[PDB]
RNA sequence: GGGGACCCACAUGGCGUGUAAGCCUUUACGGCCCAAGCGUGAGUGGGUGGCACAAACCAGUGAGAAGCGACUGUUUACUA
RNA sequence: CGUGUAUGUGCGUCCAUGAUGAAUCAGCGGUACUAACCAUCCAAAACCACCGUGACCGCACCUUUCGGGGUGUGGCGUUG
RNA sequence: UCGAAGGUGGGAUCGGCGAUUGGGACGAAGUCGUAACAAGGUAGCCGUACCGGAAGGUGCGGCUGGAUC
RNA sequence: GGGAGACUGGAAUUCCUGGUGUAGCGGUGGAAUGCGCAGAUAUCAGGAGGAACACCGGUGGCGAAGGCGGGUCUCUGGGCAGUAACUGACGCUGAGGAGCGAAAGCGUGGGGAGCGAACAGGAUUAGAUACCCUGGUAGUCCACGCCGUAAACGGUGGGUACUAGGUGUGGGUUUCCUUCCUUGGGAUCCGUGCCGUAGCUAACGCAUUAAGUACCCCGCCUGGGGAGUACGGCCGCAAGG
RNA sequence: AUCAGCUUGUUGGUGGGGUGAUGGCCUACCAAGGCGACGACGGGUAGCCGGCCUGAGAGGGUGACCGGCCACACUGGGAC
């Protein structure tokens, strides 16, 4: 029950439309477990600083999460396992 | 873990064993036991095929589901992680949902209570066998097969198992415990996680009775062998044979790997030791 | 570290009244809950010497408080030690 | 290094077993005790005999150094 | 252990009580095929303003006797 | 029964001597060396491990009781 | 940057593979052992593995002290300010005892890119078993145990109360020129640098973060070698303490 | 403490003997403890005190003579 900030970068081979269904399906596990609140905003197609995974561009998605550490760890484990994702992290919105 | 035995007798002073606190049942399933016997290091022909081994403690056999492919889509809980001495590792029986129980190799850190799936939908907890189509590159794997569906043969060492490197085209690359890379099909069967009993390497043998039990026979050194019996034979005193060591069977140290295997083209380079 | 919910629950539930918080009873209650919880944590985390320092400090502090309770009143000391089920 | 045999007393002693009888009940090929009966070691005193009281048979010699081999093991059946 | 006698309990096939079960016609999963509405982030067919100037046209100074060349500004063009 | 003296047997302390060996100090003067004191010509020292007739050298970590810039 | 576990990032070194590309590359006060003509150096592409986190980064923060810094998560200690609700002599230091502890060293089992004792050569010197160059075995990394010593220094044990200031930094409460932006101004407590009174000290020097003036307890010292050594005792498998 | 545990009539109670007098002073029977880091048990030295010397004092050294006790009579014991 603590506010979390997560950003997800996806491979550019996927179109912009598929991102929203993919992200909502990914976070349905947290939606159905803790009864949480979320906020989603999207902006993609930015030139990357360097090559990552032999790729030059990507899409950025940022979600504000108010959930359980177990739930966010489960999302991280389920999501980093995916091949279409490149880099992710989770932070604390509050003081710590 | 590891428990060291106190020196009650001069013989068992150094004997230390890996205490098997990972045991749950003591009497193995009677249905799956097949008739087996110590072959004594001899073929049916009667000649001793390989010395230094044979005799000892007659033991039973049990079928392990090394090649688990027949049933998929059904879960199974860890029934009882019992002890099978016919292997360095342990075997943990499973209650599958169809009621057909098979032994499997017990991976590292497996305790009773986890649910194991064997198929495409299986997740990444250890004990899940699944083809390379459904595994990330870089995960530690064990009980690895060589073709899509012909029975698994490799990667069953206790403590260190094969590590997947990457997939390109229809061929997948596997890293060996020796530090080598082998090319293998992207559709072979492989499990996730290391194999348990990593502390078994910390076992201390202890005496000769345990060893006749385990199977090996005492080793006879060539330098005291007779010259007719061995190229190292002969001498009045201790002599090394006056020549480089050679197996008394004719060939000395050197290359033994006959090339041109069907998987020789599926190997990049050979092992290099002590680097 | 304990937080508001369970900590106010403990201070009230072992409190002499509904307002007092610094009573030795509540102090020992907080110390005991902290030590069992974080000892459970250290049963997993072995080599946290900086936290074992906290263990030893809080335990000596606890020992001083228990000695004070025993000195001031034997009956309250016995009641406290019996209600928490410890040895001393 | 000391005691060890026999007799008496402590001793109708302690211990085990367990009948009659007693206690009890889901009453039975039932649980508790158990006078009586049977078996029974241990010790302390007093006395006695012989040169000698584990008296027969049976039944470790001990101690101090140093060499080799860690030890239990196996081998030149029929010279080691 | 193994063969037979037939009487007594006694059972259906050829009647039929029970327990059920299953291979047939008529549509739906606010989810949400298709012209939009409200809210949010970015930019392809360069409009306005400044700055840097491939290269071009040159004004003033320095430099070898004049030459190359260097320094400030203007007109664009935009290697970008 | 006790009982001093005497004799059996193995443990502690004080010792005396003991081939030879290890170390230390004082002699005076000689060979081998340059160690330290000035950025002593490789900054010094401390803990530690290895090496070398010798003072010492090196590795790792720590201090400035180190001079220039 | 308090500690522990897990996940993850980039640059660099080395090695391997494949182009291109030619006779040198590396080296010091100078040169030679070193690798090349079997194709080095250089350079591009890819991969592998191990260590450590340049800038921020400071006479700055934290920790009791050793020490501590790529990010992310997980759990957790310590400290600080205000309200002051409550406990009402619980405070301090602490012989013997117990726990933590730089690097190196040891056992077991793994790892091992770079660096680097030992050891080979090449170089200087009358001489080098060193300083210099080319290589490189332990170790340096990981997990579990061990030894428990450092110029372990602020060469100053801790705690409390008092005693003139100036100049920076960090953290938090307030109030007022008030834009109410402002290291604006003021008050307050904690931490940390520098210079300075009275005072102390043999001097250098310390100077509210005292070596100032005192109180409480604890360890240590009584001329230099012998000697932090022999014996004895304790710990450690040993080195050894 | 470069001496950390000591003790078995040892400790305590009861009943007997014992001695001028109470008492493990001696015996029997019951229980397991007492002394121990505010230095026990061990090791070396030595008669103690009023006094003497030194020092302003504190203190340090010491036990000549005399005098108050203590212990011994070649060594070890025992008793009238
Ligand atoms: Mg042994
Ligand atoms: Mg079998
Ligand atoms: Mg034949
Ligand atoms: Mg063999
Ligand atoms: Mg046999
Ligand atoms: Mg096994
Ligand atoms: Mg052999
Ligand atoms: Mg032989
Ligand atoms: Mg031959
Ligand atoms: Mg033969
Ligand atoms: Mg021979
Ligand atoms: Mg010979
Ligand atoms: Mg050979
Ligand atoms: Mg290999
Ligand atoms: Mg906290
Ligand atoms: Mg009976
Ligand atoms: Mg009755
Ligand atoms: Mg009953
Ligand atoms: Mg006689
Ligand atoms: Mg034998
Ligand atoms: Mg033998
Ligand atoms: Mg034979
Ligand atoms: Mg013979
Ligand atoms: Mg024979
Ligand atoms: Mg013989
Ligand atoms: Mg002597
Ligand atoms: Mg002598
Ligand atoms: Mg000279
Ligand atoms: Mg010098
Ligand atoms: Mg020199
Ligand atoms: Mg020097
Ligand atoms: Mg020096
Ligand atoms: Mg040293
Ligand atoms: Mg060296
Ligand atoms: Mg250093
Ligand atoms: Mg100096
Ligand atoms: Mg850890
Ligand atoms: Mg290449
Ligand atoms: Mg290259
Ligand atoms: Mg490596
Ligand atoms: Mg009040
Ligand atoms: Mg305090
Ligand atoms: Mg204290
Ligand atoms: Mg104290
Ligand atoms: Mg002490
Ligand atoms: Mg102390
Ligand atoms: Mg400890
Ligand atoms: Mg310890
Ligand atoms: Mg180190
Ligand atoms: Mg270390
Ligand atoms: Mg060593
Ligand atoms: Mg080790
Ligand atoms: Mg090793
Ligand atoms: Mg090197
Ligand atoms: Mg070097
Ligand atoms: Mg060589
Ligand atoms: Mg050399
Ligand atoms: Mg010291
Ligand atoms: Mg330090
Ligand atoms: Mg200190
Ligand atoms: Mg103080
Ligand atoms: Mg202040
Ligand atoms: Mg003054
Ligand atoms: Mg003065
Ligand atoms: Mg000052
Ligand atoms: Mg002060
Ligand atoms: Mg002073
Ligand atoms: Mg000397
Ligand atoms: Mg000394
Ligand atoms: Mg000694
Ligand atoms: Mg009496
Ligand atoms: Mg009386
Ligand atoms: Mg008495
Ligand atoms: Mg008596
Ligand atoms: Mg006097
Ligand atoms: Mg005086
Ligand atoms: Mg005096
Ligand atoms: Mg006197
Ligand atoms: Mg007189
Ligand atoms: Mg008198
Ligand atoms: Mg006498
Ligand atoms: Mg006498």
């Amino acid at each position: 029950m603590r506010p979390y900030e997560i950003m997800v970068i996806l491979d550019p081979t996927l179109d912009e439309r598929t991102v929203a269904p993919s992200l909502e399906t990914f976070l349905n596990v947290i939606r159905k477990d803790g009864g949480t609140v979320d906020k989603v905003d999207i902006w993609g197609r930015r030139r990357l600083a360097y090559e990552i995974a032999k790729h030059a561009e990507g899409i950025y998605a940022v979600i504000d999460v108010k959930a359980e550490p177990a739930t966010v760890s489960e999302l991280d484990r389920q999501l980093n396992l995916n091949e279409s994702v490149l880099r992710t992290k989770v932070l604390r919105t509050d003081k710590h | 873990g590891i428990r060291k035995y106190k020196p009650t007798t001069p013989g068992r002073r150094g004997a230390s064993v890996s205490d098997f606190a990972e045991i749950t049942r003591s009497t193995p399933e009677k249905s799956l036991v097949r008739p087996l016997h110590g072959k004594g290091g001899r073929n049916a022909h009667g000649r001793i095929t390989t010395r230094h081994k044979g005799g000892g403690h007659k033991r039973a056999y049990r079928v392990i589901d090394f090649r688990r492919h027949d049933k998929d889509g059904v879960n199974a809980k860890v029934a009882h992680i019992e002890y099978d001495p016919n292997r360095t590792a342990n075997i943990a029986l499973l209650h599958y949902l169809d009621g057909e129980k098979r032994y499997i190799i017990a991976p590292q850190g497996l305790k009773q209570g986890d649910v194991i799936e064997s198929g495409a939908n299986a997740d990444i907890k250890p004990g899940n066998n699944l083809p390379l189509r459904n595994i990330p590159a870089g995960t530690v794997i064990h009980a690895v097969e060589l073709r899509p569906g012909g029975g698994a043969k490799l990667a069953r060492s206790a403590g260190v198992s094969i590590q997947l490197l990457g997939k390109e085209g229809t061929y997948a690359a596997l890293r060996m415990p020796s530090g080598e890379i082998r090319r293998v099909d992207v559709r072979c069967r492989a499990t996730v996680g290391e194999v348990g009993n990593a502390e078994q390497s910390n076992i201390n043998w202890g005496k000769a009775g345990r060893m006749r039990w385990k199977g090996k026979r005492p080793t006879v050194r060539g330098v005291v062998m007779n010259p007719v019996d061995h190229p190292h034979g002969g001498g009045e005193g201790k002599t090394s044979g006056g020549r480089h060591p050679v197996s008394p069977w004719g060939k000395p140290e050197g290359r033994t790997r006959k090339p041109n295997k069907p998987s020789d083209k599926l190997i990049v380079r050979r092992r290099r030791t002590g680097k | 570290a304990l937080t508001a919910e369970q900590k106010k629950e403990i201070l009230g539930q072992y409190g002499l009244h509904d307002t007092d918080t610094g009573s030795p009873e509540a102090q020992v209650a907080l110390l005991t809950k902290r030590i069992q919880d974080l000892t459970e944590h250290l049963k997993v985390h072995k080599h946290d010497h900086h936290s074992r320092r906290g263990l030893l400090l809080l335990v000596g502090r606890r020992r001083r408080l228990l000695k004070y309770v025993a000195q001031v009143d034997v009956a309250r000391y016995r009641s406290l030690i019996e209600r928490l089920g410890l040895r001393r």
